[PDB]
């Protein structure tokens, strides 16, 4: 019931109240206010349903933490550094965090271009607040990091866009540990629950999909964490992949697995196994007919 | 269903299965009627061998329809192939070539061809002699599928480029007008027409060039409408200066004065120099879908 809550509130509410549903940090250092924060693991969970938020860290309710080395949240390497040096995630960078996980390369692409100064995709401070007000709406440490210590400098797109990944990575990478994988696989159940997730649907009907799926793959080897990244970088590539897609859709042709893989690997340069098409199609293909019809898969996740 | 047109365009017949000529094709894509009923020739499989048969004195170029005529035979498949390649910006010719190139092996065979045929269903044609020849012998790289599609957009582009200027050199701006607006049958249609037949100057005629570089703005839409809405986000009127923005980064080139005059005495709408883009948008929608 608790998790059922918590998914409307994930998928509902603003952007304030599920940071301050799922931040378990709350700290001081008076006489400076005190300042709420996620750790990766808050953020990880605040985007994927069914995790349980710490019972007495529900609502407005934080652990309390008040030269000398401060302690650190995230793994070696991990993309949260890029925010300071502990790794955690304030309110600002929570939702800078989300508009660039969900965000088309392309639309960046763009926004750097129309609204910097020549038109070569190179913004400054000022431009970069511009291009992230628009594209939130169409849908300190950092900023030291794209510009500079003293703020004057500019932010290629090239550069946004190895921070897009590496933060894409880092986070699909964090859910996958999250499932508890073992000896590097997580089942096909909770690979279904990514694809959801992802999609961003409220339906029953699907939710009954995927629980399904432990039946259908009693064979259980599950998914390796590159099976379930080719097919998020297939999903990132998804208006592409439509588009390639032209001739089906005049033919009024649904999508099989044999085409799935040939425009994956055409367009989102990714080899998808037949496991884990497999498991996409016993996810999605609620009609049972054997394909992926536009309204079954590709619409879903372009509308997402 | 796009099979109704093709049967209504098709002039011949044989054996259940409808087909167009080359001459077919090229008067479905730029008109949405006949004008006069199309009589249906029945073809015995020794009219086929005949009418495919001389696909050698057709050109190689921008002429390969024009050339042909009604020496040629396209199927159903292959109209709906050619009809999704006149709407790709040149960026996604290699998409389709290794769409069709199932083996990966950087040719094209009858064989990896004739999936376009078996997606339909669940003989012999002037695109399978020109790619395959005549018993699947030939294999089609990358360069020359590239240049007949290339060829293709060039020559529905110069084909529709005389048709509205009537057999003159340049068109005239309402001429482009004429063009621009041919499948633009909505409810803002009069307004539209006001200000060609009242704000289009006899100013500077659009040479065949100077098209050409706006038809290949219409395969990068998608870019356009993105910037479109984003400037519209940002409460920016969309004047002059944002439309070439928009353009350049759709688009990597510029086009030219009267072309860009001529939109925007169309698409004005307010008066104060604005474009009502959404309408443009729309419009440009009409047209690629012909
Ligand atoms: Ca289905
Ligand atoms: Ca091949």
């Amino acid at each position: 019931k608790v998790m059922e809550y918590e998914n409307r509130i994930r998928a509902y509410s603003t952007p304030d109240k599920i940071f301050r549903y799922f931040a378990t940090l709350k700290v001081i250092s008076e006489p400076g206010e005190a300042e709420v924060f996620m750790t990766p693991e808050d953020f990880v969970r605040s985007i994927t349903p069914n995790e349980k938020q710490p019972e007495h860290l529900g609502l407005d309710q934080y652990i309390i933490k008040r030269s000398q080395e401060r302690e650190k949240f995230a793994d070696e390497g991990s993309i949260f550094y890029t925010l300071g040096e502990c790794g955690l995630i304030s309110f600002s960078d929570y939702i800078f965090l989300t508009t660039v996980l969900s965000t088309p390369q392309r639309n960046f692409e763009i926004a750097f271009k129309m609204f910097d100064l020549n038109g070569d995709g190179e913004v400054d401070m000022e431009e970069f607040e511009q291009v992230q007000s628009i594209i939130r709406s169409q849908t300190s440490a950092l900023t030291t990091y794209f510009f500079g210590a003293d703020l004057k400098g500019k932010l290629t797109i090239k550069n946004f866009l190895e921070f897009q990944r590496k933060l894409q990575h880092d986070v699909l990478k964090l859910e996958f540990e999250r499932h508890d994988p073992v000896d590097g696989r997580i089942t096909e159940r909770q690979f279904g629950g990514m694809l959801l997730a992802y999609s961003g649907v409220q339906s029953k009907k699907l939710t009954a999909m995927q629980r399904q799926l432990k039946k259908h793959f009693k064979e259980g080897k599950g998914l390796t964490f590159q099976e379930v990244e080719n097919f998020f970088t297939f999903l990132k590539n998804i208006n592409d992949v439509d588009t390639a897609l032209s001739f089906y859709h005049m033919a009024g042709a649904s999508l099989d697995k044999v085409t799935m893989q040939q425009v994956a690997r055409t367009v989102a340069k990714v080899e998808l196994s037949d496991h884990v098409c497999d498991v996409v199609f016993a996810l999605f293909d609620c009609d049972g007919n054997g394909e992926l019809s536009n309204k079954e898969f590709v619409s879903i996740m372009k509308q997402r | 269903l796009r099979k109704q047109r093709f049967m209504q365009f098709s002039s011949l017949e044989h054996e259940g299965e409808y087909y167009m000529t080359p001459r077919d094709f090229l008067f479905s894509v730029m008109f949405e009627q006949m004008e006069r009923k199309t009589s249906v020739k029945k073809l015995t499989k020794k009219d086929i061998e005949d009418t495919l048969s001389g696909i050698q004195t057709a050109g190689c170029g921008s002429t390969f329809f024009r050339d042909l005529g009604d020496k040629g035979l396209i199927s159903y498949t292959e109209y709906l192939f050619l009809l999704t390649i006149l709407t790709k910006p040149h960026s996604g010719f290699h998409v389709a070539f290794k769409m069709l190139d199932t083996d990966g092996n950087e040719m094209i065979e009858k064989r990896e061809f004739f999936k376009l045929q078996k997606i339909i269903s669940k003989i012999n044609t002037t695109l399978q002699m020109r790619f395959f020849g005549k018993r699947g012998q030939r294999k089609l790289h990358y360069k020359e599928f590239r240049r007949f599609m290339e060829n293709l957009q060039t020559e529905i582009q110069e084909m529709e480029f005389l048709q509205f200027s009537k057999g003159l050199s340049f068109m005239r701006k309402e001429d482009f007008a004429e063009w621009l607006l041919f499948f633009t049958n909505t409810e803002n249609k009069d307004i539209y027409w006001k200000n060609v037949r009242e704000k289009l100057s006899a100013g500077e005629s659009i040479s065949l060039d100077e098209f050409k570089s706006f038809c290949h703005f219409t395969t990068h839409l998608e870019d356009f409408a993105i910037a479109m809405q984003m400037f519209s986000l940002a409460h920016r009127p969309v004047r002059l200066a944002e439309f070439k923005r928009a353009v350049k980064v759709a688009t990597g080139q510029e086009l030219s004065n009267n072309i860009l005059d001529t939109v925007f005495k169309i698409f004005d709408l307010d008066g104060d120099e604005c474009l009502s883009h959404e309408e443009f948008l729309g419009v440009l929608k009409n047209r690629m879908h012909r």
